[PDB]
């Protein structure tokens, strides 16, 4: 039942990088890594 | 479980050291307890949850640093002044927002002196004396205690006489 | 537009387990420390001379009562004894801040009607007794009920407090000082409705009566029976002591 | 107990103040001369309290030195605890200059007399010398550090040298004839510390711990000048509170001249109208007086 | 080694130490042999102050003690573990034959496959 | 009857809102204690199992310099210490000791397998002429070989944990030295009270040893040379000897 | 609390009892209690014939208990089993935590660049452990020979000149024999080129079994 | 999860009095004991 | 872990020129984590000592101290003694892992790219 | 300091409150035999006067029924006037006396609302301050 | 609290039927005043109070919010009657009646606090240091209590005034009258037990005395109506009641007294 | 209890019992095992009997409440090494 109208959100075991992350959720049937999974560059608060 | 030989075998498993598993009430109807009652306990949201799982603790026994005062249960007391009908000034306080000083209307004595004036109407004001009271209403009988000294009544062979009535 | 008060107003209820302060440090968080120790080491002498005055008090209104008692008034003791009902009158005042004023009407003669009117309060008080006044079957000599209807109404608490008891112990729990001063309060309660319950066994019995009184281990064994004990204030080591060093807080230290 | 006594005002009031001065002499001798000895530290008082119009009149106790080691300090207190009988007193405020500051110090530490002493200021009279307290804090870590056994001796032997190489002096007198007694019984730099160094018998006196206890509200005045009892160590002992400064006054035997006799009491007169009830009350009606007031004024 | 196997030791819990040797050494053959427990089953019985097999069940921390500051030379203590052992069945045997038999007469009445 | 019952059976099916003082007690609630959080305390340290049974410092900081390499963390010398006991047969300190020293050694596989008669009566205490040396080495500044301590000439606390206690742990580097021994006995006596004998021990020309007992002979032997093999391993399926250290003889 | 609730003194808490351990107690110290406190990659399967192993339906509820054996007989409760074991979380998950299953080397799946693939990883956590084994082996054979540590021990070494037979302990040699360097092509003093022991490709498999 | 949990008692509790409003209306005479929170006195109702 | 300091000497330019400032790096802890602050009588067994950052266990502070009576044992981890019985359980764990895995993790001044952010 | 108050103004009601229950204490140590002195008469002024309070919200909490005997109201001190923090142990806040009712069901929302205002708990918690209160005769 | 007699019966006494050949008995009351004004602050206390009053409120149950309203108001759902929200002006007008704002306008000027220190207690040492001073002011210390010790006109020593007892009555009746007779029931006297409170056996006139404490309520107390003949009457604290033991009757009797004496201190 | 309600018991050791198995069979082939064995399928409802004569009574008791959770404070001051609330029933 629509309890969330906030699409659902977990933290959960991601295998790949073997670290606990966010688990947005979205559709089952999509390329899962598209041009829009594509995160804008920033220059970290490391470095000189 | 993937074992060392399955024709596609996983990367490292989380050591559950960190995030671990809450012991916490299956939503199963079935899989709760008896005695578990649904938590109604109305509470202001707490954001984080360092602040939040605290409270699902009984931590008031155990030692502490500080002076162990009971903290979180007298809600937030403002003094303010109260001039009693007599002018003797106390000093008392309340949680909600009292204004300082508070002047006073019935007072204690002065429900005794609003008492004694109305009793001054039927005139029995003055006194009802023990000494002039030779009236000796009474009766003695065996299986008989007072009942006011309840947690400590006595039983004994004791003398029965009716209270003071009075009229207000 | 009401549930939405309430909803506000349960909200004002609840009682969190909520963090020390965040600017507390073990600089002065010992110095509330060493003024707290300060304090009843200043009370002691203020409280070891008040239990010593009723050590003296007790002694002049026991030995005036068993002097009562060979001075032939028995019948004086009997009606002596007895608890003196009458509360203090509404004149008998309670001390303020400063004394009364010399001819002070309330608000020198401004007079509202309204603030002096006669009003409620709660809760309702009903008492353990008004199962026997104003109940049925009306006693018409209240304060001196039949004795078999204190061995009833005793035998009713026992079997409420436990009741009483049961569910405020897992409904309701709750440790530490507040903690062992419930339970203190309620083993208080356990124990007084036990001698109650001790007197009436020891009085319509005319048996037990004798060797009860025979000797003093037979009644420590007695009371021992019948859960009345002798409850042991805890000592105050108030003493500056060095605390072992596991003894220390079960928290991150201050700062 | 003695019946010298200096009440300056004519009253006495229900909690006047209880002057204390040096240990005044030794009754070994007869009253009279001592009750001369004693008439001339008043003349350092005679001054100050007449501008301090006291409402509840002032005392001037006199202190009598032990015959023996230890009725030096317990003594004074019983000594002093009676004139607070013989009078009706109790929570006396208390003005201090010399010896008769220890025996306050003594009594508002220790238990058994903590309701007699109600405030406690200080004239110049140093209660701790950081040299003695500095000390006293490794004299405890050392004790540990002599018991336990994983420590290395090379330290611990480099804290013991440390500790006797910078050693404690006497409390600097604030006078000169108790000069003998602050080097005669209280510090008597033979006695008071066996194993030498390492432990004191601080219990003639008071242990330090018990001096980081003293929570009667206590005040330093002090001269701004070149004073004794320096204010930098006292703040840390006895809480973060600022002493008053006596900002006239050049030295200690300069708070009683005509330069500060005013302002010595206009600071401590602020001392006494910080405890007497019927003063904190006026302040405290007044103050709603003036709360309430802001409430009408903004009714509109 | 003695309550688990159930065994019929008909002893009864009065008797003499030395009769609780049989049952001992059917366990500790390779060990001991058998006349040489009854120089261990009498000097325990001669020296301690423990004579009978409910003894040994209710004195087992007097037992070792004399064991400790009199024996420990001659008498190796596998025998008094052992010794231990078997008294604290012959003990509960005893007690659940003699209830076997006090039931037998208030009626219960099983046989001897029970 | 039957539709009240229902109704009976419609309040049970009824909800029943009823707010709590705070969440249930046994299922969410939970009662901490001191007993749950505390740092392990031995009741005596003697086996020094803090070197052995590590345990977490529970805190969040830990400080940890680099001096801290250096201290020797031995434990805490605890008072009554057993090696200035006397073993008397009533004394009421030698009875807690007299079973607390052969607690420890069924716990190390010793008592009842390697030395299995052990007639505990005389209070050993072998102390190692100890420097709480972190390693072996010659003086720092000095430029100097380390002296050999001196054979040690009384015990004290400084030589506490340089004893042969029950299990206890010595660096290496102590015991490179020659031990000395301390043991006191008290078993010899004239007679059964000391009494009757009419002079008798004194006509005895040995008294320190003239009892057929009071020679005393010290073996030290180590069974786990040349490193600790489990018992149940070494117990069964080997038969050697032990690494005899040292052996003194006619004490 | 004679007083109603006024807590004014005596308000600093006492210290509580210490509740102490008897060592003396303890359990003696156990070498299998000494290895697997730790927690590593993992033992084996405890069974080269896979009987006596464990079973994969009970394989969630064990950790600790090798040692043998509630707070009663037993009943289970039908609670917290069942309420645990299988939670509303551990459901819909992938990677269930490391529980004594002897999958891949999880000592060395931890200490992987995770940016080569999994089917060219855990064929590279093995090529890693490969030369671990290599090296474990060369120690015990140099060492029990009293031999200098040396490897790779080339083969006409290895099989220690018929693999001696371990004379029939081991032995250090004395440190005149100690040096830093190890490799035989470096120890006498071949050809010493230098070449890493495996290939790692970021890149990743392209034959998903699902 | 807490707001879900905090305004149900509010319908759930508005369930129970109007409806127990009606099974006392319906005849039944439901004391203070036999129905579910029992510290509920229906009279104030 | 994180092994870090109470005051960390930072230099910094003052009139153009550098000057030792000592940095107060336990106000950077604090910033941190909010959680150490908020202190009830059980977080110093709490699972997850700061849930924002789960990862952290325990903060190494290596301050070098003149007292002589060091930290006490609930605040000071053994660093000295026989930490096994059988075996030193390192040159077991010591067999398991290979010359070719990390051991450092040296920041970078320049960065080859935006990925290489520190070099193994 | 307004329990430094409180405390201070028990021990002078607490001698006074003993001296009128020395003697129906008299009269049941003498049948228990038990020894009426310092230690006997302590435990029976806690069981009077000290009464924590339990959260309202239980029902048995708002139920208990043994601190407001014909006893407990005369050798009880005054302890709970002088302070309200004395008087959240003893009882609940004003407040929440009745807010707790209405959470428990007791007396329905707009029964708490309009009673529970901040003028009716001034005027009413100042009854039971000087004890001048509308009592129930007839208690039902 | 002393509360009202919310439903408590009051038995009273009564004449006893068996005349039980009353002897020597006397019946006096210890008559006290009520503490005037509260315990005088201990400097010390003071510093306790910024001690609670901070921990008190920096632990409050709800921290941030000021009070219930400020806490109510941030819901926008008010307690108070008339339904405001903004706590500075329910300070304001607190009750919704404007008539008790001119009722306070009027005392915020006009009130001004009474001294707790009363001039009758500036005692001044050139009175003398004889014998205890004629202290006849109940006006005399408001802090502590004040008993009543009398002289009688016989021999000058102290006394609490004290009457025999007839044959049926009992011990709380005579202490009644005890009283309101030599008083012309002109007081009000509050005694506090229905049995005595101390007892004293005399030598010289074999007599037993059951003291009782009572309270002065309101009643000018008439001396020369007295029993024992009094010359003059003394409110004296329990601690200055040392002062006249050199002319107090019985040693017996003086410590027999402060021992039943209350104290609002309780230093001693 | 009831005899409908099993537990499966394994016991690690296979020596253990083997071992007095080849015994018990062994000896009672000699006509010298009692059986009133504890492993006796037929004397169980008896052998409990024996030895806890009352363990009706120890299973039928109902706990007051009170005493099932006992005094929190108890655990604080350590009296009671660890308050178990929900362990109430005797599976015995």
């Amino acid at each position: 039942l629509d309890a969330t109208g906030r699409k659902l959100q977990k933290t959960m075991w991601d295998p790949v990088l073997q670290r606990y992350t966010l688990m947005k959720e979205t559709k089952v049937r999509g390329p899962f890594l598209t041009k829009s999974n594509i995160a804008r560059k920033v220059d970290f608060p490391v470095g000189a | 479980v993937l074992n060392k030989w399955a024709a596609v075998t996983k990367s490292a498993p989380p050591a559950a050291g960190l995030r671990p598993l809450a012991r916490t009430v299956s939503p199963n109807p079935k899989l709760r307890p008896a005695d578990y009652k649904v938590p109604y306990v109305l509470r202001t949201f707490i954001k984080d949850r360092h602040s939040s799982e605290m409270q699902h603790i009984e931590n008031r026994g155990m030692y502490r640093e500080e002076l162990a005062i009971e903290r979180s249960r007298f809600p937030r007391m403002q003094k303010t002044l109260t001039i009693q009908t007599d002018g003797s000034l106390n000093e008392r306080e309340f949680e909600f927002a009292v204004p300082p000083v508070v002047m006073l209307f019935q007072d204690r004595l002065s429900a005794h002196r609003q008492r004694q004036v109305a009793l001054a109407k039927i005139g029995k004001l003055k006194r009802v004396k023990s000494w002039e009271t030779s009236v000796r209403g009474k009766e003695s009988l065996n299986p008989v205690c007072n009942a006011l000294v309840f947690p400590y009544c006595v039983p004994k062979k004791m003398l029965v006489r009716p209270r003071i009535v009075d009229p207000l | 537009n009401e549930e939405k008060w309430a909803q506000a107003a349960m909200e004002y209820i609840h009682e969190k387990n909520h963090v020390n302060d965040a600017r507390k440090r073990q600089q002065d968080v010992d110095q509330e420390r060493s003024i707290a120790n300060a304090y009843d080491r200043y009370s002691a002498v203020s409280e070891a001379k008040f239990d010593e005055r009723l050590s003296r008090l007790i002694a002049r209104m026991s030995e005036a009562l068993e002097e009562m008692r060979n001075l032939g008034l028995e019948e004086a003791l009997e009606e002596a004894v007895l608890l003196n009902s009458e509360q203090p009158p509404g004149h008998y005042r309670r001390p303020s801040l400063t004394p009364p004023l010399a001819g002070y009407e309330p608000g020198f003669g401004l007079d509202v009607p309204q603030l002096r009117s006669q009003q409620a309060e709660y809760p309702p008080l009903r008492r353990p007794t008004d199962w026997l006044e104003f109940g049925e079957g009306g006693a018409d000599d209240f304060p001196y009920v039949d004795t078999h209807k204190i061995e009833d109404l005793t035998a009713k608490h026992e079997a409420q407090l436990e009741e009483q008891h049961g569910v405020l112990r897992e409904a309701a729990p709750l440790t530490g000082v507040e903690g062992e001063g419930w339970e203190a309060y309620v083993a208080l309660h356990r124990k007084a409705l036990a001698r109650q319950h001790l007197i009436m066994d020891l009085h319509n019995d005319p048996e037990l009566r004798d060797k009860y009184n025979a000797d003093e281990a037979f009644r420590a064994a007695e009371w021992e029976r019948r859960g009345m004990g002798a409850l042991s204030i805890e000592a105050p080591l108030e003493r500056d002591l060095e605390l072992h060093y596991a003894q220390v807080p079960a928290y991150e230290a201050f700062r | 107990m003695p019946t010298t006594v200096l009440y300056h005002g004519d009253q006495l009031g229900p909690r006047p103040l209880v002057i204390l001065d040096h240990s005044v002499a030794r009754l070994e001798q007869s009253a009279t001369a001592v009750l001369d000895a004693c008439q001339e530290a008043a003349k350092r008082y005679e001054a100050m309290l007449s501008s301090l119009a006291w409402d509840h009149g002032a005392v001037f106790v006199p202190l009598q030195v032990s015959i023996g080691e230890i009725n030096v300090m317990e003594q004074s207190c019983r000594h002093v605890c009676a004139v607070l009988d013989a009078m009706d007193v109790q929570w006396s405020h208390v003005l201090a200059h010399s010896y008769g500051a220890l025996v306050a110090a003594r009594m508002a530490a220790s238990t058994a007399y903590p309701h007699r002493i109600g405030s406690l200021l200080l004239l110049d009279t140093p209660l701790v010398t950081e040299q003695l307290v500095r000390n006293t804090k490794q004299r405890e870590e050392i004790a540990k550090a002599k018991k336990d056994v994983n420590v290395p001796p090379a330290e611990l032997s480099f804290a013991i040298e440390s500790l006797r190489s910078a050693l404690e002096t006497t409390l600097p007198y604030p006078a000169a004839v108790d000069k003998s007694l602050y080097e005669d019984h209280l510090f008597s730099s033979a006695s008071v510390f066996r194993e030498k160094g390492l432990v004191r018998d601080e219990h003639r006196y008071v242990p330090v711990r018990h001096l980081a206890q003293v929570h009667h509200p206590l005040q330093l005045l002090v001269p701004v000048k070149q004073p004794i009892t320096d204010v930098a160590i006292h703040r840390e002992f006895f809480g973060l509170r600022r002493p008053a400064v006596i900002k006239t006054a050049d030295n200690h035997e300069d708070l009683f001249s005509a330069k500060c006799a005013d302002e010595v009491a206009d600071v401590v007169r602020a001392w006494m109208q910080r405890f007497e009830p019927d003063v904190v009350m006026k302040r405290r009606f007044e103050k709603a007086a003036k709360e309430m007031v802001q409430l009408m004024g903004s009714s509109a | 080694y003695y309550a688990e196997v159930g065994q019929a030791y008909e002893t009864p819990s009065h008797f003499p130490l030395s009769y609780t040797a049989p049952f001992i050494y059917q366990y500790t053959a390779q060990c001991w042999s058998r006349e040489d427990l009854q120089s261990y089953l009498e000097r325990i019985e001669q020296s301690s102050g423990l004579r009978t097999i409910a003894d040994a069940a209710s004195r087992r921390e007097a037992l070792y003690t004399w064991w400790h500051n009199a024996g420990m030379n001659v008498i190796p203590l596998g025998v008094l573990q052992h010794l231990e052992l078997v008294s604290r069945d012959i003990v509960a045997q005893n007690a659940r034959k003699s209830y076997r038999i006090e039931q037998h007469e208030r009626g219960i009445l099983r046989t001897p496959e029970m | 009857q039957r539709e009240r019952d229902r109704k009976a059976r419609q309040i049970e099916k009824l909800p029943r809102p009823e707010a709590l003082h705070d969440f249930q007690y046994p299922y969410e609630k939970t009662i901490l204690s001191d007993s749950m959080f505390e740092y392990p305390v031995y009741e005596t340290e003697l086996d020094t199992p803090q070197l052995f049974n590590l345990t977490p410092p529970p805190d969040f900081f830990i400080y940890w310099n680099a001096t801290d390499f250096d201290r020797t963390a031995y434990p805490p010398v605890p008072e009554d210490d057993h090696r200035v006991l006397v073993p008397s047969s009533q004394s009421p300190r030698w009875i807690e000791h007299r079973a607390r020293l052969l607690q420890y050694l069924r716990k190390h596989e010793i008592m009842p397998h390697y030395v299995p008669h052990i007639h505990a009566n005389v209070n050993l205490s072998v102390v190692f002429p100890g420097q709480y040396n972190t390693r072996a080495r010659l003086t720092d500044e000095n430029g100097d070989k380390i002296p050999p301590p001196p054979a040690q000439t009384k015990m004290t606390p400084r030589n506490f944990w340089f004893t042969a206690h029950c299990g206890n742990y010595m660096e290496l580097t102590d015991v490179q030295q020659p031990p000395s021994v301390f043991f006191f006995e008290e078993a010899p006596a004239a007679a059964s009270a000391a009494s009757d004998a009419g002079e008798a021990g004194d006509a005895a020309n040995k008294q320190s040893s003239h009892a057929a007992v009071n020679y005393y002979t010290f073996v030290m032997l180590s069974p786990d040379y040349p490193y600790r093999v489990p018992l149940l391993q070494d117990r069964h399926k080997a038969d050697r000897g032990f690494f005899l250290n040292y052996m003194v003889a006619n004490l | 609390m004679l007083y109603g609730g006024s807590r004014v003194q005596y308000l600093v808490q006492p210290p509580f009892t210490l509740h102490k351990i008897r060592s003396e107690n303890l359990p003696p110290p156990s070498l299998y209690a000494e290895r697997h406190d730790l927690g590593l990659e993992m033992q084996l399967p405890r069974d080269m014939h896979v009987y006596n192993s464990i079973n994969m339906a009970i394989q969630r509820q064990v950790g600790g208990d090798s040692s043998t054996l509630g707070g009663h007989a037993d009943g289970f409760d039908m609670g917290a089993f069942f309420t645990e074991q299988h939670h509303p979380e551990r459901h819909h998950n992938s990677s269930l935590p490391y529980a004594k299953h002897d999958t891949n080397n999880v000592l060395a799946m931890r200490l992987f660049p995770v940016n080569v693939g999994v089917r060219a990883r855990t064929e590279a956590i093995r090529i890693r452990t490969d030369d671990c084994l290599q090296r474990l082996r060369d120690a015990d054979l140099c060492a029990k020979m009293r031999l200098p540590l040396e490897h790779p021990l080339p083969l006409s070494r290895r099989s220690q000149y018929a693999a001696i037979h371990r004379v029939r302990a081991a032995a250090h040699p004395p440190p005149s024999e100690l040096s830093i360097v190890t490799r035989p092509v470096d120890r006498l003093g071949a050809s010493q080129r230098w070449l890493p022991l495996q290939t790692l490709k970021p890149m990743g498999h392209n034959w998903s079994a699902a | 999860h807490f707001k879900k949990v905090q305004d149900t008692f509010w319908s759930n509790r508005k369930v129970l009095v109007n409806r127990i409003k009606s099974m006392h209306n319906q005849g039944t005479l439901q004391s203070a004991k036999d129905l579910p929170i029992k510290t509920i006195n229906i009279k104030a109702f | 872990h994180l092994v870090a300091r109470e005051w960390i000497n930072v230099p910094e330019m003052k009139q153009g020129e550098l000057v030792e400032r000592n940095m107060h790096f336990w106000d950077t802890i604090y910033n941190v984590i909010p959680e150490l602050g908020l202190s009830y009588p059980g977080q110093k067994f709490q699972w997850v000592h700061s849930q924002e950052f789960y990862y952290l266990k325990k903060i190494i502070i290596t301050d070098h101290n003149m007292n002589l009576l060091g930290v006490t044992p609930m605040r000071k981890m053994l660093v000295w003694g026989p930490f096994s019985y059988y075996e030193q359980r390192l040159r077991r764990l010591s067999a398991l892992l290979h010359p070719d895995d990390p051991v450092l993790a040296l920041e970078d001044p320049n960065p080859a790219m935006e990925d290489k952010l520190h070099i193994t | 300091m307004n329990d430094i108050y409180a405390r201070r103004l028990a021990q002078t009601s607490m001698f006074h409150q003993l001296m009128r229950s020395h003697g129906t204490l008299w009269a049941a140590t003498q049948v228990t035999k038990e020894k009426l002195n310092l230690a006997f008469v302590k435990e029976e002024m806690m069981r009077v006067n000290g009464r924590r309070a339990m959260p309202l919200l239980i029902g048995a909490a708002a139920n208990e029924n043994l601190n407001d005997t014909h006893f407990t109201h005369l050798t009880e001190h005054c302890a709970w006037t002088e302070s309200a923090r004395a008087f959240a142990v003893q009882r609940q806040t004003p407040l929440t006396q009745h807010i707790a009712s209405m959470g428990r069901m007791a007396e329905t929302i707009t029964q708490a609302k309009t009673a529970s205002t901040s003028q009716l708990l001034f005027n009413e918690h100042l009854a039971r301050i000087d004890g001048i209160s509308e009592f129930e005769e007839e208690p039902f | 609290t002393f509360h009202s007699q919310h439903r408590t019966p009051i038995i009273p006494q009564v004449h006893v039927h068996d005349e039980p050949t009353a002897q020597r008995i006397h019946v006096g009351y210890y008559l006290h005043r009520h503490p005037v004004v509260k315990h005088s602050p201990h400097p010390l206390e003071t510093e306790m109070g910024y001690l609670l009053e901070r921990e008190q409120q920096r632990y409050s149950r709800h921290e941030s919010a000021e009070s219930a309203t400020a806490f109510f108001a941030s819901r926008g759902q008010t307690i108070d009657i008339l339904g405001r929200t903004d706590p500075n002006q329910i300070k304001g007008n607190f009750f919704g009646l404007e008539l008790y704002q001119d009722a306070m306008k009027v005392v915020m000027q006009r009130y001004t606090p009474e001294k707790r220190l009363t001039s009758a207690d500036l005692w001044q040492p050139n009175a003398l240091g004889d014998a205890p001073p004629p202290r006849h002011t109940l006006h005399r210390k408001l802090d502590d209590f004040l008993y009543l010790i009398v002289q009688e006109g016989a021999t000058g020593k102290w006394t609490i005034p004290h009457t025999a007892r007839k044959d049926d009555e009992s011990l709380r009746m005579t202490a009644d009258r005890a009283i309101s007779s030599q008083n012309s029931e002109g007081l009000d006297c509050y005694v506090w037990s229905n049995a005595p409170q101390a007892t004293v056996f005399l030598k010289d006139d074999n007599t037993r005395l059951f003291i009782y404490a009572a309270t002065y309520l309101a009643g000018r107390p008439q001396f020369a109506s007295f029993e024992p003949k009094p010359k003059d009457h003394a409110w004296v604290t329990r601690h200055e009641l040392l002062q006249y033991s050199d002319t107090f009757k019985s040693a017996e009797l003086l410590k027999a007294l402060l021992d039943i004496s209350a104290d609002g201190t309780f230093e001693a | 209890i009831n005899p409908s309600y099993k537990w499966l018991d394994v016991e690690p050791d296979i020596q253990k019992v083997y071992r007095s198995r080849c015994m018990r069979a062994a000896l009672q082939a000699r006509g010298k095992a009692s059986m009133m064995v504890a492993g006796n399928v037929h004397y169980r409802a008896e052998l409990d009997h024996v030895t806890e004569p009352h363990w009706r009574e120890r299973v039928m008791r109902v706990p007051k409440a009170t005493e099932r959770f006992q005094d929190p404070n108890y655990f604080t001051r350590g009296l009671v090494p660890s308050l178990r609330p929900l362990s109430r029933y005797s599976y015995e």
